[PDB]
């Protein structure tokens, strides 16, 4: 199976700075990747499904891409609200892993 | 896959070992018949459905089967004759970028009925209020597309798969020999059997009637099936001894 | 409406046997394609089974035999059975509506179970 990984595990930047995010994919996928918004208990949102397409009034702040073994997300002008847990899971492979989740936060005065 | 194509094949003579002996094909195995002794046996109608699939679910095409491919876009009985011939088409069927022509039923109502065929792009119902022919929130389009790579994983391309179905006409092949003249022979002439040497003949057979026969019944001439020329049967020097 | 409401959680012995529900709101549980997924710290996000319209039940190789799913069709519930649970099935289990076997559309809240040598 594809056991996920995020390199940028807790990324801790400034009320809007273009933060960028990634995951490797231990096998080959071509673009068979979406992206995941989990927050502070609530239901995990889908941001970006197909590695390259905003479904459902995901903004244009979000221009994740990536392919095969290198998939990154950018996140433009980080609203207080974006401070969650970002996932990244595969398509190609059954059973389906999930990304180990990427702790982003807003830091405050 | 949807679009399953069903050729009739009827009122002919089907060559089956060619197939078998190809090599070309990746999955063959065949349930009800080995694939040695199907030319030997023979049906009444033979069906082909031809379609490609994605070469994971190369297993679904089976009987007794689960999956989308087996249970919404073609279906299998149980009492199966006839078998599934897999084969590799990532040359001609996979395009840089993808090739998405080919479409499958992603959504349905129910299973299908064995050999049922399915083309309606009716939108689906995944909730509950009236669609009315759009596309929108639980209200989905029930054909996904096949995603076809050149780049991509062997069981993640384009399979090409023919499934043939039996049921009488088309029957196949028959040669074994050359015609055997002046020695013992008990040859078998489109079902006749008799025993006796062949010679040539004077007997001006007309051009339609098969073999010729006597006084008191014996099939002492035929023509054969194969050449057409006429040879007389002799019996086969059974006199006794003293 | 798009409600997922889940239940059946609490402390089991270490070889007990649980049972999981999910009323589901508005659309059909034994129609449309849904998923049992579990949520454990320090783990990710996993994967656990998979149900079809009528169609097959599809399980995690580390749980297969175990659990097991059995919808029943009265109402818009989703079950399942919990045998043998082993001592790293401490997690939050949420049942989770697929679009067939891509992605999970939507989710539910979560029934956390946490088994463990205690009370």
């Amino acid at each position: 199976e594809i056991v996920m990984t995020q390199s940028p595990v807790s990324l801790s930047v400034s009320p809007g700075e273009r933060a960028t995010l990634s995951c490797r994919a231990s096998q080959g996928v071509a673009s068979n990747l979406a992206w995941y918004q989990q927050k502070a208990g609530q239901a995990p949102r889908l941001l970006i499904y197909g590695a390259s397409t905003r479904a459902t009034g995901i903004p244009a702040r979000f221009s994740g891409s990536g392919s095969g073994t290198e998939f990154t997300l950018t996140i433009s002008t980080l609203q207080s609200e974006d401070s969650a847990v970002y996932y990244c899971q595969q398509y190609n492979d059954r059973p389906r892993t999930f990304g180990q989740g990427t702790k982003l936060e807003i830091k405050r005065t | 896959v949807y679009a399953w194509n069903r050729k009739r094949i009827s009122n002919c003579v089907a060559d089956y070992s060619v197939l078998y002996n190809s090599a070309s094909f990746s999955t063959f195995k065949c349930y009800g018949v080995s694939p040695t002794k199907l030319n030997d046996l023979c049906f009444t109608n033979v069906y082909a459905d031809s379609f490609v699939i994605r070469g994971d679910e190369v297993r679904q095409i089976a009987p007794g089967q689960t999956g989308k491919i087996a249970d919404y876009n073609y279906k299998l009985p149980d009492d199966f004759t006839g078998c599934v011939i897999a084969w590799n088409s990532n040359n001609l069927d996979s395009k840089v970028g993808g090739n998405y022509n080919y479409r499958y039923r992603l959504f349905r109502k129910s299973n299908l009925k064995p050999f049922e065929r399915d083309i309606s792009t009716e939108i689906y119902q995944a909730g509950s209020k009236p669609c009315n022919g759009v596309e929108g929130f639980n209200c989905y389009f029930p054909l996904q597309s096949y995603g076809f790579q050149p780049t991509n994983g062997v069981g993640y391309q384009p399979y090409r798969v023919v499934v043939l179905s039996f049921e009488a006409t088309v029957c196949g092949p028959k040669k074994s020999t050359n015609l055997v003249k002046n020695k013992c022979v008990n040859f078998n002439f489109n079902g006749l059997t008799g025993t006796g040497v062949l010679t040539e003949s004077n007997k001006k057979f007309l051009p339609f009637q098969q073999f010729g026969r006597d006084i008191a019944d014996t099939t002492d001439a035929v023509r054969d099936p194969q050449t057409l020329e006429i040879l007389d049967i002799t019996p086969c020097s059974f006199g006794g001894v003293s | 409406e798009v409600q997922l409401v889940e239940s059946g959680g609490g402390l089991i012995q270490p070889g007990g046997s649980l049972r999981l529900s999910c009323a589901a709101s508005e659309f059909i549980v034994s129609r449309n394609y849904m998923s049992w997924v579990r949520q454990a710290p320090g783990t990710g996000l996993e994967w656990v089974s998979v149900i079809y319209p009528g169609g097959s039940t599809f399980y995690a190789d580390s749980v297969k035999g175990r659990f097991t799913i059995s919808r029943d069709n009265s109402k818009n519930t989703l079950y399942l059975q919990m045998d043998s649970l082993r001592v790293e099935d401490t997690a939050v289990y949420y049942c989770a509506r697929d679009y067939g076997d891509f992605y999970f559309d939507y989710w539910g809240q979560g029934t956390l179970v946490t088994v463990s040598s205690a009370s």
